[PDB]
């Protein structure tokens, strides 16, 4: 419609467990304050995911 | 153009503020709100359609 500029835009919204996936929220199983909310990110490593 | 002007959209849309309204209150809508159900009513009145 009219009157609105010249501009569209749209959301997208990323999975879970994707590494573009960066937030502030997270805690870790002994209940501190870990840096990362994602469980994993896309890292199949079975080290890392244990 | 009329369409617009029935639905507020387009040129009839009221510009945007941040400290200010923008509440246009409908007045074709309304008249051709009345005249629509005026309208349509004859021609359900019956059973039957055609004469």
């Amino acid at each position: 419609p009219k009157h609105y500029g010249k501009t569209i835009k749209v959301y997208e919204y990323v999975p879970l467990l994707d590494d573009r996936n960066i937030n502030d929220q997270g805690i870790d199983a002994s209940g501190a304050t870990i840096v990362n909310g994602n469980l994993y990110g896309s890292s199949k490593d079975i080290g890392n995911i244990t | 153009e009329w369409n617009d002007l029935m639905r507020i959209e387009g040129k009839a849309k009221p510009p945007k503020v941040k400290g200010r309204s923008q509440v246009q209150p409908k007045l074709v809508r309304r008249q051709a709100e009345w005249r629509y159900s005026a309208l349509t009513e004859p021609f359900l009145g019956s059973n039957k359609l055609f004469k």
